[PDB]
């Protein structure tokens, strides 16, 4: 009379990181995302794939290119018994192409990606357009706008009438270049939604931008250099839009070579050309100015590109947008160990720092940090540490409003630490206490990893 | 001089643990697998060893697995309920 809908995560439940969720219903199996945990390396960074037969997965959908959602895909497609089909949006695949080599190196610590594996690790990935339903052996799915970063999507899946909405990571506040998350025209029986910020509240965009610009403006005037740890691309372009506009608003003070802006990454050149070729997939505010001046708004006048530090003359104040975002390795870590001994330098965290990473540890203002090249030699940390969120996650009120607009009878929380997730659950159960006991009673689940949630339907 | 074949259940290839003698304890085999694959201090996972044919678990760390045996390995979330005892 009733069949069982089955949910369980291989990672990213009651935590942020190594996102991977499995759905089973009427003999079909869907995998949502395939990330790693930035606090670990090698196999230790992987979802708990040993707990599920990956050969049973029919389709694998990737919400966006961030490392905690896609960095486990090369491993899944090369080292496991996975044989299903993989889907992502066009900008996600175009960006994923250049994150591929760095994703492999993180999971292959315990070899290196070659051009031969480029066929199986990349060409096999299929792309979907937004709002265009794909049907694969009875599993229908549709990509909707999610905000967050370019190419990010929410997926509504339909299996024999049952509809499930996966938000991935999403935002609803109007971005400076991204379309905000949308409500699918059709209802959903199950909502899988992120819980990153829990019940916390964030300030409006105009307040965070002014707080960001005035903070950096005060730091560089006193002779301090600013380091902004960012992911290779995504949110870094939003910060560059804020700074390149602000720098020209005050070009008499910081124009030309006066305190130059640097976008330091070994993907700087290619990450930009992807952004300049997907403008038509962005919000109307950015395409108007793309149509107004007829010049690409992502061609920054007050920002220069830097690929390594081999020929980087560092004297005088300068603002440094460097990758990786968690300061776990790479360039941003090298400049962190180089600029933190000075007390009036600023390390400004703009994204969500995952538990166990150096970006999270530096916000506790330690006296010293261990050097990356050898751990048992410490470096004094005197620099100023601040945090202004541009992570493009919904806060409590934005999340609750979207959840209420979906109005699913079953909510499954993912992608949040245990404490903020558990507080979000209580608020949702309290907000829906009126319907408790009636036919529209809302059930909320906050499962841990590898814990099955079983739902009965028609 | 002796070897035990192991494979993570989600992985395609098989690896080896080299040692000396007739066999290894379930404890030492788990310890070697953790260290060889840099799995961590054991607070983030559990490690369980299984028989590939009967699918029964080697649930006793004192059992000596004879040389040339093959086993299936599963790394699961931590619930002592973890793998720290195979690291300390
Ligand atoms: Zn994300
Ligand atoms: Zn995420």
């Amino acid at each position: 009379n009733t069949t069982t809908f089955k949910f369980f995560s291989l990672g990213g439940s009651n935590e942020v990181g190594r996102s991977c969720h499995i759905l089973q219903y009427k003999g079909k199996t869907v995998m949502l995302d395939a990330g790693i945990h930035p606090a670990y390396q090698g196999l230790a960074s992987l979802p708990f794939y040993d707990e599920f037969d990956l050969s049973k997965v029919d389709i694998l959908l990737i919400s966006h290119f961030h490392l905690d959602h896609a960095a486990s895909l090369p491993y899944v497609m090369q080292r496991t018994n996975f044989q299903g089909r993989v889907f992502m949006t066009h900008p996600t695949k175009a960006i994923y192409r250049w994150l591929l080599r760095d994703f492999v190196r993180v999971t292959s610590i315990g070899g290196l990606f070659s051009d031969e594996d480029l066929v199986d690790s990349f060409d096999k990935i299929e792309t979907v357009d937004y709002h265009s339903t794909v049907d694969v052996n009875g599993i229908k799915f549709t990509a909707f706008h999610a905000g967050h970063v370019l190419g990010a999507a929410m997926f509504q899946i339909e299996i024999a009438g049952l509809r499930v909405l996966f938000t991935g990571d999403y935002s609803r506040e109007v971005d400076r270049h991204l379309n905000s998350a949308e409500v699918p025209p059709l209802s959903s029986n199950v909502l899988i939604v992120e819980s990153t910020f829990g019940t916390a509240t964030h300030e409006p965009r105009l307040n965070r931008e002014r707080k960001l610009t005035q903070l950096i403006h005060s730091t560089v005037m006193r002779g301090g250099r600013v380091l902004l740890p960012v992911f290779a691309l995504g949110r870094a372009q939003e910060i560059m839009l804020i700074l390149d506009e602000y720098w020209s608003q005050h070009a008499d003070e910081l124009g030309g070579g006066q305190v130059p802006i640097f976008y330091a990454s070994n993907l700087a050149k290619k990450c930009m050309s992807v952004f300049q070729t997907y403008v038509n997939m962005m919000n109307d505010d950015i395409r108007k100015k793309f149509r107004d001046s007829q010049t690409n708004p992502f061609i920054f006048k007050n920002i220069s590109y830097l690929r390594n530090l081999e020929d980087f003359q560092d004297f005088g104040p300068s603002v440094m947008l460097a990758s990786p975002g968690m300061l776990q390795s790479g360039l941003s870590r090298d400049l962190l160990e180089r600029w933190c001994p000075e007390d009036k330098n600023l390390v400004l965290i703009t994204g969500y720092s995952i538990e166990g990473t150096m970006a999270k540890f530096i916000m506790l203002e330690p006296d010293t940090i261990p050097s990356i090249n050898n751990p048992e030699i410490t470096i004094p940390r005197r620099c100023q540490v601040e945090e202004i969120s541009f992570a493009a996650h919904v806060d409590f009120q934005e999340n609750l409003e979207f959840i209420e607009k979906i109005s699913a009878p079953n909510i499954i929380l993912v992608h949040g630490e245990a404490n903020p997730m558990g507080r979000l659950k209580s608020a949702l159960l309290s907000n829906f206490a009126s319907l408790k006991g009636t036919d529209n009673e809302v059930h909320v689940f906050n499962p841990r990893n590898c814990v099955e949630v079983d739902l009965e339907f028609q | 001089s002796s070897t035990i074949f192991y494979r993570f259940k989600s992985q395609r290839n098989t690896s080896r643990i080299l040692f000396d003698g007739t066999g290894l304890t379930v404890f030492d085999l788990k310890r070697e697998i953790i260290q060889e694959n840099k799995l961590g201090d054991g607070t983030d996972f559990q490690l369980k060893i299984y028989n590939p044919d009967t699918e029964e678990e080697y649930d006793d760390d004192a059992f000596v697995i004879p040389r040339s045996t093959s086993v299936i390995v599963k790394r699961s979330p931590a619930i002592k309920g973890n793998a720290t005892r195979y690291v300390t």
